[PDB]
């Protein structure tokens, strides 16, 4: 019951830092597509800028 | 004098986009573009209209004179559109193709 | 003291170093340049971020980073205005630095400026001191 909850811990710090990875990804992600909807916007457009 | 009324709007106003117009054909409302080619309008809450595009001209009159609404005139190096704010509807969108300065 | 002996010497017509001071001055300088350096590289995109903060309202998606470049924008960009000449002034008094201390040996080196403007268009503060020290 105490060299087990180690193993415990270690498998719920791993889980944790999965979670914030992922919600970083997700940021990631948000900048990404902002960023490529506004260089379609400037492809869509005529004029040079 | 005194300013009558100030306020503060969180939109870059382009320099020489500016026009007044009673859009909702009695209620005179503010039109001026703004950074990445969106145009605002000021009612009295702004609400912005999506030109997508660098704006270059911008006005706002009577061009049918057989309703009493006015039209925001928006006018792009390769465009021009006309644009009846209250029933959103585009009056014309002309393709110039020499330009709005 | 390059000046000084110029203009003494102009008058009277008219009418030793310290193998560590290049060190000092350089690490005088290197802060100022930074600062200019980083200047430009966020004034390269206040706007490009500027287009981006008027959709969706900047509430989970900007960065941090650009996020601390969003606030300050202003004062960036008004610094940018002058930053060009404080940037020449700096190059030439690094470029006048460079060429008196070779001057003091006796030596002419009129002709390795354009690798030393390079070497600030890179600015490896490293690099430079050793392409101080070196030639």
């Amino acid at each position: 019951l105490e060299e087990y909850f180690e193993l415990i811990d270690h498998h719920f710090e791993l889980r944790i830092n999965g979670e914030k990875l992922e919600e970083l990804l997700s940021e990631r992600a948000v900048q990404f597509r902002a960023i490529q909807r506004r260089l379609l916007t400037r492809f869509k457009d005529k004029t040079p800028a | 004098l005194q300013p009558v009324f100030t306020l503060k709007l969180r939109h870059k106003i382009s320099p020489r986009m500016v026009a007044v117009g009673r859009y909702d054909g009695t209620h005179p409302c503010l039109a001026a573009a703004t950074q990445a080619g969106k145009v605002f309008i000021h009612n009295p809450d702004v609400s912005l209209l999506n030109i997508n595009q660098t704006v270059s001209c911008l006005t706002a009159g009577v061009l049918n004179p057989e309703l009493g609404y006015d039209a925001l005139l928006v006018g792009t190096q390769t465009n021009l559109l006309a644009y009846d704010v209250y029933n959103n509807s585009d009056l014309f969108y002309r393709e110039v193709a020499d330009g709005a300065s | 003291i390059s000046i000084l002996k110029d203009v003494l010497s102009k008058e009277a017509t008219k009418r030793e170093i310290n193998e560590v001071s290049v060190k000092h001055t350089l690490k005088l300088i290197h802060p100022k340049l930074e600062y200019q350096l980083l200047l430009a590289k966020k004034v390269q995109l206040i706007d490009a971020l500027k287009e981006l903060q008027v959709h969706e309202g900047n509430t989970n998606f900007l960065i941090p980073e650009y996020r601390c470049i969003l606030e300050e924008a202003d004062h960036l960009q008004e610094e940018y205005k002058k930053q060009p000449a404080h940037l020449e002034r700096l190059y030439g008094m690094i470029t006048d630095l460079f060429i008196d201390k070779f001057k003091f040996k006796g030596t002419n080196v009129k002709t390795k400026v354009p690798l030393l403007l390079e070497i600030l268009d890179s600015y490896d503060q490293n690099a430079l001191i050793a392409f101080f020290d070196a030639a």
